[PDB]
């Protein structure tokens, strides 16, 4: 399809075992907010739109529970069919030019199913940001590092061991 | 957000309209059931109408919606006695995808059953009790300001067979008969064995 | 369709109470209100599906619990007199548009269990004014002294229960409207053909179910324990 | 405030099982023309879908057909998908899409930086970068010593920063001559007149 602007809104996610989800709005393919699950909370991505709309989190909880509902349906409908891992990718760059002296993203796409976990060579902490819907139904997830002199590291099923992109 | 129905509650007799009103505060709201409640029951959907309609009527029912000043009237016509309940009247913003329903708080309805009928005031042997009865629905019983004296409100009697729409209410204390309703109007033709 | 369970319920302040509800539509949501005079009805806690909960306007002193997708269910984990009421449960589909109601809980939190007194059933017979001026005969009920305002009123004549040409009052009467604690009366009206009731072979029943105190409660005073219970008082024909 | 209203996802009658659902509204022209697609994904295979354009719940896969010809059934659950091109995509642009993301509108932050060392009369390459814009929109055109320079010029793709932000990196080979003076030349629907930033040799 062609257009001039393109609302994904009402984006619902569920996988179990555990039962992990997701309720998000994309437009134009930045977040406007998700809904915290386990806070009944919407969160806006940017502050600033949340003081200029809103949006009643209830209806991605409903939204959700069907979500819930349909996924068992369809668990069975298929003899019990299970997800196929998929090798994630990701890419680190700068969101202003980096003069030593003076926010580090790291994005990662083929995801799926909807489970990584996103990492001088030791642990440090940062935000990151809900799951992004691809046209190929996994997903693209982004996390920020907040001084530069003189990595990202992503752990997932489809990956044997994991890999980190210095 | 609120939704405020007048008046708190509403009286009317055998055949005339009953006239329930409620007013709804936030206008994205689209959807509008009314819930019929009897007592010692829950209650049910009675009748709904959605703001893109301005009335749904269903036989003796009429919903009246107006968009603009975010008003509701509910019409019941020719009202018979099986209609003295309460009534809610609800809203919601089913965009909002929310699953609440938003009440308001009720009127509650007395429907007046329609009555030649000769008042009177007999006294009941205890195996003692005063029992006004077969008075016209027009007038009102109010129980004595002296205590003691625990005279209840009216109440209708349909006996089956033989018609019969009759109105009555008992007096009783620990006193004599003659006196029971002085504290209340009675008509100026009552019996008094 | 939609039971709640018990419909009647008496509990002391600061002991645990525990409505339930079962619901047998196939539905998803589930709703706990509760419903009082000038507050209306009041939504408390709901239900998506199994497993979540939700908190409705008035969670405060309640917890709810969702097990089953036919099974909602209130908590009062530690009781309160404010909390005494008339509970409801309800259930509707996804984006349903309906709300399919259960029948009703009484529940009467007290301070002192000393207060639940069981309905004094006593049945007036009808004056013979009446019976020759009118040609009909009224009976008329009397329960009274009874705490809390949990009762129902049947009549039976001849062994069969009635309601053409019944009447009871439409709610209860306090016999000294001052004390809290106050005690109930509440009267009711039968209405027969005279010469049905002139047959000295029928028989006239006036029933109470009184919903009081359970075989599984602790009684420490020297009266009866007004366990929930029969009261009744009866009257024959005449000449 | 304003209104958000998501669409109303349909319901139907070691591992691991994924199910996703969205609803895409393609507006063009503002609302001159709208379509709504709604699509149902079981384990990242579209399996149902009611597509504006055909106007009915059409399976995807085998697993599609039971819900599709169930939904087409009872119009309760249609009329009601049917209409969501109203209800939310059109809702929701006419609305909150305006007071929001349609009003969004940041001007792009714009340094000229030589990326070797200068050494005048030895090449180099200056990096003029844009920073920190919204819409996506924006045209970046060098200039040495006031002409258009098109060749020896490689700007970046457009860089989504995910904060409704984006960038772009423009590159040219050049060599300072000393009094040259280079600009970067900046357009964007953010900008009254547009942007110049000088770099003089």
């Amino acid at each position: 399809i062609e257009a001039d602007h393109v609302g994904t809104y009402g984006i619902s996610v569920y996988q179990s075992p555990g039962d992990i989800g997701q309720y998000t709005f994309e437009f134009d393919g930045d977040e406007l907010f998700y809904v915290d699950l386990d806070k009944k909370e919407t969160v806006w991505m940017l502050p600033e739109f949340g003081q200029l709309a809103s949006f009643d989190p209830q209806g991605g909880l409903q939204n959700i529970a069907v979500v819930k509902h349909n996924l068992g349906v369809l668990t069975k409908r298929s003899n019990s069919t299970p997800a196929t891992n998929e090798a994630p990718q990701a890419t680190v760059f700068p969101k202003s030019p980096v003069l030593l002296g003076q926010t580090l993203i790291c994005f990662v796409d083929n995801i799926f199913p909807p489970v990584i976990n996103i990492t001088n060579s030791k642990s440090v902490a940062v935000y990151e940001t809900s799951f992004f819907v691809n046209r190929d139904y996994s997903f693209h997830k982004l996390s920020y590092l907040t001084i530069p002199s003189d990595d990202c590291k992503v752990e997932h099923w489809g990956l044997e061991e994991p890999v980190l992109k210095h | 957000q609120q939704v405020r129905q007048s008046p708190q509650s509403l009286t009317v007799w055998e055949g005339e309209t009953a006239i329930l009103n409620c007013s709804y505060e936030n206008s994205a709201f689209d959807y509008f059931p009314w819930y019929q409640q009897f007592p010692g029951e829950g209650p049910a959907l009675l009748i709904a109408i959605r703001s893109v309609s301005d009335k749904k009527e269903d036989g003796r029912f009429t919903i009246f919606f107006n968009k603009r000043e975010k008003k509701l009237s509910l019409h019941i016509t020719d009202s018979q006695p099986g209609d003295s309940a309460t009534y809610f009247c609800a809203a919601s913003d089913t965009g909002a995808n929310t699953g609440k329903l938003t009440f308001g708080h009720g009127t509650i309805l007395r429907v007046h059953p329609n009555i030649n009928p000769d008042p009177a005031v007999y006294q009941l042997r205890d195996s003692s009790v005063c029992l006004f009865t077969d008075f016209d629905s027009q007038t009102n019983v109010s129980q004595s300001k002296d205590s003691d004296v625990y005279i209840t409100d009216k109440c209708v009697l349909d006996m089956r067979s033989m018609d019969f729409k009759s109105n009555s209410a008992v007096a009783w204390s620990n006193f004599a008969c003659a006196n029971a309703f002085n504290n209340s109007i009675i008509p100026e033709d009552t019996f008094f064995p | 369709a939609v039971t709640q369970s018990p419909r009647n319920k008496v509990a002391v302040t600061g002991g645990k109470v525990t409505l339930s509800c079962n619901q047998t539509n196939n539905h998803n949501n589930m709703y706990w209100y509760r419903q009082d005079t000038g507050h209306g009805l009041r939504l408390i806690h709901y239900s998506y599906g199994a497993g979540s909960t939700e908190k409705g306007d008035i969670p405060d002193g309640y917890k709810a619990s969702r097990p089953s997708q036919e099974n909602f269910s209130l908590i009062l984990e530690l009781a309160t007199p404010s909390q005494t009421s008339v509970y409801f449960c309800a259930s509707g589909d996804f984006w349903g548009d309906t709300l399919y109601f259960g029948a009703g809980t009484r529940l009467s939190v007290l301070e002192d269990l000393k207060n639940v007194f069981p309905p004094e059933v006593a049945v007036f017979e009808p004056s013979e004014a009446e019976i020759s001026h009118t040609q009909k005969a009224t009976l008329v009920c009397l329960a009274t002294g009874f705490y809390p305002d949990h009762v129902e009123l049947s009549w039976w004549v001849n062994g069969k229960e009635v309601h053409s040409g019944v009447c009871t009052d439409p709610q209860p009467l306090k016999e000294q409207p001052a004390l809290n604690d106050s005690r109930y009366a509440l009267s009711s009206r039968l209405r027969v053909s005279a010469t049905f009731w002139q047959n000295p072979r029928n028989h006239f029943r006036c029933q109470v179910q009184f919903y009081g105190l359970s075989e599984n409660d602790e009684w420490t005073q020297d009266r009866a324990k007004p366990v929930t219970q029969i009261v009744s008082a009866e009257a024959w024909g005449r000449a | 405030r304003v209104s958000y209203y998501g669409p109303k996802t349909s319901p139907v009658q070691e591992r691991h099982f994924v199910y996703q659902f969205m609803g895409e509204c393609y507006f063009t022209n503002g609302t001159q023309r709208i379509r709504y697609v709604t699509r149902y994904i079981y384990n990242r295979e579209e399996y149902v879908r009611y597509d504006s354009d055909v106007g009915e719940h059409r399976a995807v896969t085998e697993l599609g057909r039971p819900d599709a010809e169930y939904w087409n059934s009872q119009p309760e659950i249609l009329e009601r998908t049917r209409a969501e091109l109203d209800t939310v995509c059109r809702h929701n642009y006419e609305g909150p899409e305006t007071h929001t993301s349609l009003r969004r509108l940041e001007q792009p932050n714009v340094v000229i930086s030589l990326s070797r060392t200068e050494a005048l009369n030895h090449h180099n390459t200056l990096v003029c970068s844009v920073t920190d814009f919204y819409p996506a929109k924006i045209k970046v055109r060098w200039f040495r010593n006031g002409q258009e320079e098109t060749v020896g010029v490689s700007s970046t793709q457009l860089i989504r920063n995910g904060d409704w932000t984006f960038q772009v990196l423009v590159m040219l080979e050049m060599t300072p001559r000393r009094g040259e003076v280079y600009t970067c030349h900046v357009e964007h629907p953010s900008l009254k007149s547009p942007i110049t930033v000088e770099w003089r040799a």
